[PDB]
RNA sequence: UUGAGCCUUGAUGUGUAGGAUAGGUGGGAGGCUUUGAAGUGUGGACGCCAGUCUGCAUGGAGCCGACCUUGAAAUACCACC
RNA sequence: GCUUGAGUCUCGUAGAGGGGGGUAGAAUUCCAGGUGUAGCGGUGAAAUGCGUAGAGAUCUGGAGGAAUACCGGUGGCGAAGGCGGCCCCCUGGACGAAGACUGACGCUCAGGUGCGAAAGCGUGGGGAGCAAACAGGAUUAGAUACCCUGGUAGUCCACGCCGUAAACGAUGUCGACUUGGAGGUUGUGCCCUUGAGGCGUGGCUUCCGGAGCUAACGCGUUAAGUCGACCGCCUGGGGAGUACGGCCGCAAGGUUAAAACUCAAAUGAAUUGACGGGGGCCCGCACAAGCGGUGGAGCAUGUGGUUUAAUUCGAUGCAACGCG
RNA sequence: GCGCCGCCAG
RNA sequence: CGGCGAGUAGCGCAGCUUGGUAGCGCAACUGGUUUGGGACCAGUGGGUCGGAGGUUCGAAUCCUCUCUCGCCGACCA
RNA sequence: GGGGCUAUAGCUCAGCUGGGAGAGCGCCUGCUUUGCACGCAGGAGGUCUGCGGUUCGAUCCCGCAUAGCUCCACCA
């Protein structure tokens, strides 16, 4: 298919869920996977484990574009920041970078109200 | 318990064979002390299972065993009023523990004649696979995977 | 694999994602501060 | 750019047996045949990786047929799809 | 008259002090495209919601509002309320240094006047995010809540009004005096400044603690100590900071402020316990790991009840019920 | 995640 | 006066159209859980379908009359 | 009317495939928990009605039978 022997995997670490992109230097996505599309929901969805699957059914569905570097980028506190980078490892990509890309507010909009629970 | 955590001691060798495991075995199986009975039993149907599927008396036994024995099982942990079924590496004396009892738990079920020949027929079954010890094994494993999320 | 991001420990990263994840109303940062600051004491 | 039709020329078909990823039949006994073959190098092609389909090279005239195993038997060529 | 209180001038210093204008970067949201494909989001778990009409993710471009990460500090400034990116303009105060100047010009302050968080109100703008009200989803016996998804006033700006807050140090202002210790911050003087030294002297400020004080807790040179000047305020709990009247306000309400009636208390601090869905550490067949029962059947036995002429009396959560 | 209540005098 | 509708378990309601067998929630009952109440859990039970007559082998169900209770109409003068 | 379409677990819905009935929620056990939910793992549960076609057609040619579905409707 696609000449893309190096791209970015950008992974969403939210608290609730973790969803991989895969995609080419320029920012176009050539696949994806999230721990909640991973056979996995409710308490097992926001886990390390679950991320790691996700990685794994991502590195898949990629096996096509024939991608060998990646540098990663890791939004989010969630688990699976770092479940995630290993299993594109263990799946058999050469990391190449890892950037942290969490946006922060430099002051910024009001945050929601505290829970109280 | 809380303070002191000591437990178990020495047992007797199995008169014919001797074998502990085989001991713990005639264990599992007596009922109201009747040891003798017990004993009785498990000959019984250990002389069907050499006779049966070639093999020693001992060696048919074990490979029984071998296809009961569970890896791994759910336990509970309470982390923060949540309870999480965490799978957790069964030990080597709890794994024949474990199998020497659903062996005997599928023989008690069995709808044959002498218990004898359902134990016999059910260390025939784990052998195999397809009898009952071998899907609470397999019910067990499967029970663990779903939860492996929780490590 | 040596994964020591531990750069991430040393930007407070984390840190700053939980703090903004809810509004602290100004008198709540105050007292927190306050309190903070008088623990760190011998 | 992008479909839709049509023409022409190519490629394509995974019961279980299994030369073995078999659409129906004949003018039906061979032809593509030194606008070169046995065997090997490479690439394209799909995949239920078993395998087949071949271009470009090299080697440089031999691969091949119908038998015996199957519901279905030549795809030995060709012709109607 | 005098210069010690108070003030003026000179030279510097630090500062989120105030008003006005400008600008920067991060982030959120929305909009338009590209890539891409079945989930996203959310929770304790869900669902509502969003998504094949292509969401979420990712990249590009644009719009717009609000707030200024790090610095950042029991740091600073301000009468208090308060004030935090950077730049400029206008402007207030504080402190230090020596020296000159004026000559008690001071302190306090009823009434009065001004300033005064947030919410709120008026008119006109603005509106990203957040979010009373509201709606739906949950939870629950119910759930007009807490949790979730949305979401309007409002939050932002201009001008005006309101005049209140646990507007707190729950501590009025001014002045004098009275053992110490460790810091922070900001000046300034002297000394081999001989290297993020040493010895002084000011201002502001944090913590500890001595005498003293205090019901105690604590306060302790920044006093709640020892004194002086002036002001404000209190007089049992409730009724009530309410009613009535006045004044103020567009309104919301504010402010001033009773009485009848009712009770024998209400209250502060500290003490011993007990308790906690507070914390820490321990134990017991408490739980877990196991094995065998009870709850179903028939019968024995005790009890409740009912019945009876009488069904003698007692035992009744655990710790009465095969008990006296 | 859910956990409401405890008549009068003594 | 005329018209429509309703009458089913203690209460609130399905079922009737289209004949065979009456449901549902709450309440009530027994047991369990609690020191006890509530809540919760597990077991039960309780109606001949307002009254009467008819058709039918058989009527809550279809037809008729009646009682009770609602609702609507009662206009032009 | 004449056509073209779907009509499968009790509910739900995919099954381009001529080599076959699958998921989630109910219901039944087991683990689970102070119980209760919550969550997790097993377990049952049958493919309008007939022919044709055969190498097998929940799956296709053909004809009927169903509710759904739109078009003609001066259907006189
Ligand atoms: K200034
Ligand atoms: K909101
Ligand atoms: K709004
Ligand atoms: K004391
Ligand atoms: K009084
Ligand atoms: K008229
Ligand atoms: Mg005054
Ligand atoms: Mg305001
Ligand atoms: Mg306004
Ligand atoms: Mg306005
Ligand atoms: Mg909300
Ligand atoms: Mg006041
Ligand atoms: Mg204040
Ligand atoms: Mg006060
Ligand atoms: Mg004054
Ligand atoms: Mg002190
Ligand atoms: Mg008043
Ligand atoms: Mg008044
Ligand atoms: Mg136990
Ligand atoms: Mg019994
Ligand atoms: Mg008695
Ligand atoms: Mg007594
Ligand atoms: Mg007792």
């Amino acid at each position: 298919r696609k000449q893309v022997s190096d791209g970015v995997a950008h992974i969403h670490a939210s608290f609730n869920n973790t969803i991989v992109t895969i995609t080419d230097r320029q920012g176009n996505a050539l696949g994806w996977a999230t721990a909640g599309g991973s056979g996995f929901r409710g308490s097992r969805k926001s886990t390390p484990f679950a991320a790691q699957v996700a990685a794994e059914r991502c590195a898949d569905a990629v096996k096509e574009y024939g991608i060998k570097n990646l540098e990663v980028m890791v939004k989010g506190p969630g688990p699976g920041r770092e479940s995630t980078i290993r299993a594109l490892n263990a799946a058999g990509f050469r990391i190449t970078n890892i950037t942290d890309v969490t946006p922060i507010p430099h002051n910024g909009c009001r945050p929601p109200k505290k829970r109280r629970v | 318990p809380r303070r002191r955590v000591i437990g178990q001691r020495k047992i007797l060798p199995d008169p014919k064979f001797g074998s502990e495991l085989l001991a713990k075995f005639v264990n599992i199986l007596m009922v109201d002390g009747k040891k003798s009975t017990a004993e009785s039993i498990v000959y019984s149907a250990l002389e069907t299972l050499a006779q049966r599927s070639g093999k020693s008396e001992l060696e048919a036994f074990e490979v029984a065993l071998e296809n009961v024995r569970p890896t791994v099982e759910v336990k509970s942990r309470r982390v923060g009023g949540s309870t999480y079924q965490v799978p957790v590496e069964v030990r080597p004396v709890r794994r024949n523990a474990l199998a020497m009892r659903w062996i005997v738990e599928a023989a008690r079920k069995r709808g044959d004649k002498s218990m004898a020949l359902r134990l016999a027929n059910e260390l025939s079954d784990a052998a195999e696979n397809k009898g009952t010890a071998v899907k609470k094994r397999e019910d067990v494993h499967r029970m663990a995977e779903a939860n492996k999320a929780f490590a | 694999d040596v994964a020591l991001r531990r750069f991430k420990r040393s930007c407070e990263k984390a840190g700053v994602l939980a703090e903004v994840r809810r509004r602290e109303f100004y008198e709540k940062p105050t007292t927190e501060r306050k309190r903070a600051k008088a623990s760190a004491v011998k």
